[PDB]
RNA sequence: AAACUAUGCCGACUAGGGAUCGGGUGGUGUUUUUUUA
């Protein structure tokens, strides 16, 4: 169910897992 | 008007008059509190935080049973979303259309219900912009649709 | 029906009318407490819940949503309130 | 009447005590 | 009548004695014909309420499902009235038992805004918004005739 | 949307009272509905009256007999003078000393007649005969 | 108080009710 | 020839002065502004 | 001596000028206006959408 | 029925009676101030 | 432990009836640990126009929402400990300016602690532990208003025959005239 | 290729009435069916 990119610490790991 | 639909129905939620909760609710603000950061790091959104909250534990509406509104809990304990979760959540169906276009270069009903969401996610831009809640010189277009979905 | 005060109408006018054209809108749902009988343990479901509500000790389901008022399911023995 | 024919304890409320909504005094 | 019943007096330059049920205002007032010492008044609670004044006090008061305009005593019988009353009627009350009307007369098609008896005890009079103008034969309880 | 509170709460007043309704039900309220309202149940031209609550924004039930004609708004809240006062009156209402007009001062909400014996004008919210 | 003139006017309306019902008669 | 992709709706007015972002600027900052915009356009 | 016709009331109340002061500046003379029952009547006859004329035609200076 | 509904006496002569209420133009404002 | 009750504030009858808390305690099993932590800042009295009299408890928030909890028994002994009372818990809340156009650096106040919202919280804490349902406001054509309150009517009997202290003591902490209702 | 006897005063609108379509609540007996779907 969760929203896996919603909140700011996800897009902040989003853009770890990028890099 | 029920806005692009022309249908002028009415269905929601009422609010009883008091501005407590009732006297039969004996958990903790706190224990609440935590039980909202703890679905919060699992990933629901405030909206499905309050459906938990009141279904599940007979915690009548967060914003009386704590002093703010859920997302200032969440802003609180430092956990804003990057845009507002309507927007978003159009965000999502633009998405989904256009990719469904994409695939099926026919559907043009499709094709007017997107020009329905685009004219819509305008107008809420907009009025995020004008609040400056979200930043001024942001956008909308397929390019911020494809690296802020996927 | 006929005709009735704007300002002091009866129970029946106020338990017959919709819910936001009352004379003071306010709500339809209500609270079940229940005890789930895997544990039985003590809960409380929204009346109008929309989520297969499941208790945390036994992991077995209370009630299933169904359009408006959230349908239980067999055994699960209820008090408003 | 239709009310009538499938409700169980529906009572006649006459219609000489239809429009009181309250005595404050009261009888045996 | 106004906020709060005042009895007056006429060589007495202040309210004599005030009475009020609850502190609502108070529409219309009728004494009786006879028992003198009765008084009856209806106000903006959807309500009558019966006074004495050799007891001096309230003594009754019913709630209806809507507002009385204006009530008056029949002068053969001194303990029956009728209250004329915006849900298009004329009530007949007795006053001992305020748990039941008479009769309600019943053929305006808007509100009842006066009403009175023929001194004869028998007949009654009811002057409505809606621009006509009913008699009853108290015995019967509906229109009797129209002006 | 909704064109004003003040228009659409004094036109539901209007119409009710010509079709012949005792007392109305009017959604929201306004500090500026109640101040007019109590203008013209202060002349005769209408009851007595409920405000009810609900947080949202406060209901309105008024009892009215039948001796309203007409009662109003003007749109563009306008500037007038004193001389412009007498003119405005006898060149709106249906005569001269039939109705009143209803402004906004500085000193307050008032009619134009009890405007005139404070001696002080200003803008003009709308209109009773 | 407000219950002893509840009291007091259920009094007063047998009175009331006594010299009524001689009028009935 | 037939485009499946419908074409953006044109911006708006206010949009346009959030864009230049004049709209966040008090009155004489964005009068001077303007001033500069016109005199550079010169 | 002026004899009033419920016509011309209507139209004196839908033009705005004041019967009194009105025919003064006509006639330039003062002016007695006369109401007679039949006129009254049919003013109240035509009704509620001219109680507005009735309420200015039962003045006391109209004879 | 072919008759025409009896229309009311028209009475408030400045401007123009609508949705908002009585819109008098500045046309008409300058004519009488 | 008068000192230990009290905020600041010696006076003869806030000591007696913090010494009646003292004996609650002494007298009670779980009341002892339930209240130690929880004071108050003043007392109060107010008589009424019947005769009777009545008593105010200024309290700060938390300990106020702690006597929300165990508030009914607490009026009962303290009732029985003072016959012939009434008795109401309330809040200090303090009130905060408009700023003028003349102003310093100041705050923009709350709406919480504005004139309108506290004078609410009064009424609701006074009324508990019954709860408010309605708010009606009359105006006559005499220039007569008439503010009116909607109690409810879960706990009918034991407040009928608090209506009239209500009424008084609204008046004494407000200056306001306000007439209280239930629907039966 | 269409067209080829159709036409109801209108609107800030009041009370509606039967019949129907899509949800929702409540009663309530029939049809249904019963630890399996
Ligand atoms: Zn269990
Ligand atoms: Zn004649």
């Amino acid at each position: 169910k969760a929203k896996k990119d919603f909140y700011r610490f996800q897009v902040r790991e989003r853009k770890k897992q990028e890099i | 008007g029920r806005m692009h639909s022309a249908g002028k129905g009415i269905s929601s939620s009422a609010i009883p008059y008091s501005r407590n909760a009732p006297a039969w609710f004996k958990l903790s603000s706190e224990s609440v509190i935590e039980q909202i950061v703890k679905y919060a790091r699992k990933g629901l959104t405030p909206s499905q935080i309050g459906v938990l909250l009141r279904d599940a534990h007979g915690v009548t509406q967060a914003r009386v049973i704590t002093g703010n509104k859920i997302m200032r809990i969440l802003k609180s304990n430092g956990l804003a979303p990057e845009i507002p979760e309507d927007l978003y959540y159009l965000i999502k169906k633009a998405v989904s259309v256009r990719k469904h276009l994409e695939r099926n270069r026919k559907d043009k009903d499709a094709k007017f219900r997107l020009i329905l969401i685009e004219s819509r996610i305008h107008r809420l831009a907009r009025y995020y912009r004008t609040v400056a809640v979200l930043p001024p010189n942001w956008k909308y277009e397929s390019a911020t649709a494809s690296a802020l979905v996927n | 029906v006929l005709v009735q005060d704007l300002l002091h109408p009866t129970a029946a006018s106020e338990a017959r009318k919709h819910k936001l054209k009352t004379l003071v809108q306010g709500p339809r749902s209500y609270f079940l407490d229940v005890k789930c009988p895997g544990c039985l343990n003590i809960t409380t479901v929204f009346s109008h819940a929309q989520t297969a509500v499941t208790c945390e000790s036994c992991s077995t389901i209370l009630c299933t949503p169904t359009g408006g008022k959230a349908k239980l399911s067999e055994g699960t023995s209820f008090r408003r309130k | 009447a239709n009310e009538r024919r499938t409700r169980k304890d529906m009572p006649y409320i006459s219609e000489r005590k239809k429009q009181i909504v309250g005595t404050v005094h009261k009888y045996e | 009548g106004g906020a709060k019943i005042h009895l007056w007096d006429v060589n007495r330059l202040k309210p004599v004695s005030d009475l009020s049920w609850g502190a609502d205002n108070i529409t219309s007032l009728k004494f009786n014909q006879n028992e003198t010492d009765i008084l009856a008044s209806t106000g903006s609670d959807n309500s009558i309420v019966l006074y004495d004044l050799r007891t001096n006090s309230p003594t009754q008061k019913i709630v209806q499902t809507m507002r009385t305009n204006a009530i008056c005593w029949n002068p053969m019988e001194a303990f029956n009235f009728v209250t004329a009353n915006e849900d298009h009627n004329a009530y007949y009350y007795d006053m001992r038992n305020l748990s039941r009307s008479l009769n309600v007369f019943k053929d305006h098609v808007s509100a009842v805004m006066d009403v009175d008896f023929s001194p004869t005890g028998d007949e009654i009079v009811t002057g409505s918004y809606d621009k006509s103008i009913r008699i009853y034969k108290t015995n019967h309880g509906h229109s009797r005739e129209i002006y | 949307t909704r064109s004003s509170v003040l228009a659409d709460a004094l036109n539901a007043i209007n119409n009710a009272e010509k079709t012949g309704k005792r007392q109305v039900l009017i959604r929201p309220s306004s500090k500026v509905i109640i101040k007019f309202l109590q203008v013209m149940q202060k002349h005769g031209y209408i009851g007595e009256f409920e405000y009810i609550d609900d947080h949202r924004s406060g209901k309105i039930v008024v009892q009215l007999n039948g001796r309203l004609n007409k009662c109003g708004v003007i749109s563009p809240r306008f500037n007038v003078k004193i001389g412009d006062i007498e003119k405005w009156t006898a060149n709106l209402l249906p005569a001269r000393q039939f109705g009143y007009v209803i402004l906004t001062t500085s000193a307050g909400i008032m009619d134009h007649e009890e405007a005139r014996r404070k001696h002080v004008s200003g803008k003009i919210l709308g209109f009773v005969y | 108080q407000r219950i002893q003139q509840r009291h007091d006017r259920k009094a007063a309306y047998e009175i009331s009710r006594q010299e009524v019902s001689k009028w009935n008669d | 020839v037939y485009t499946p992709f419908p074409p953006a709706q044109l911006p708006r007015k206010v949009d346009l002065e959030i864009e230049s972002g004049e709209y966040f600027l008090s009155k004489r900052e964005k009068q001077m502004k303007k001033l500069n915009e016109q005199k550079e356009k010169q | 001596q002026v004899l009033i016709d419920t016509n011309f009331i209507n139209f004196s109340i839908q033009k705005k000028v004041d019967i009194v002061r009105g025919m003064m500046d006509c006639l330039l003379a003062k002016c007695n206006p006369l109401i007679t029952d039949c006129v009254m009547a049919e003013l109240e006859k035509l009704g509620p959408k001219y109680r507005i004329a009735l309420k200015l035609a039962r003045d006391p200076r109209i004879k | 029925k072919a008759t025409k509904r009896e229309r009311g006496l028209k009475i408030s002569s400045v401007g123009r009676s609508t949705r908002n209420g009585l819109i008098v133009s500045k046309r008409d404002i300058a004519r009488i101030s | 432990p008068q000192a230990k009750i009290l905020s600041q504030a010696p006076t003869e009858l806030e000591l007696q009836v913090a010494q009646a808390f003292v004996e609650l305690e002494n007298s009670s099993p779980e009341l002892k640990a339930e209240l130690r932590p929880l004071q108050f800042k003043s007392i109060r009295e107010i008589d009424v126009a019947g005769g009777k009299k009545a008593l105010a408890i200024f309290v700060p928030v938390p300990s106020l929402a702690g006597f929300h909890k165990v508030q009914t028994k607490l009026t009962r002994e303290l009732e029985k400990k003072f016959q012939d009372r009434h008795v109401i818990f309330l809040a200090e809340r303090r009130i905060l300016p408009k700023p003028s156009r003349t102003s310093r650096q100041v705050q923009k106040r709350p709406r919480s602690r504005t004139l309108t919202a506290v004078h609410d919280k009064i009424l609701e804490d006074l009324v508990f532990p019954t709860e408010i349902v309605g708010k009606r406001v009359r105006y006559l054509v005499g220039g007569n208003k008439i503010q009116k309150v909607l109690l409810d009517s879960k706990d009918v009997q034991q407040i009928d025959y608090k209506l009239e202290s209500f009424q008084a003591v609204y008046n004494k902490l407000t200056g306001k005239q306000i007439v209280f209702e239930i629907p039966s």
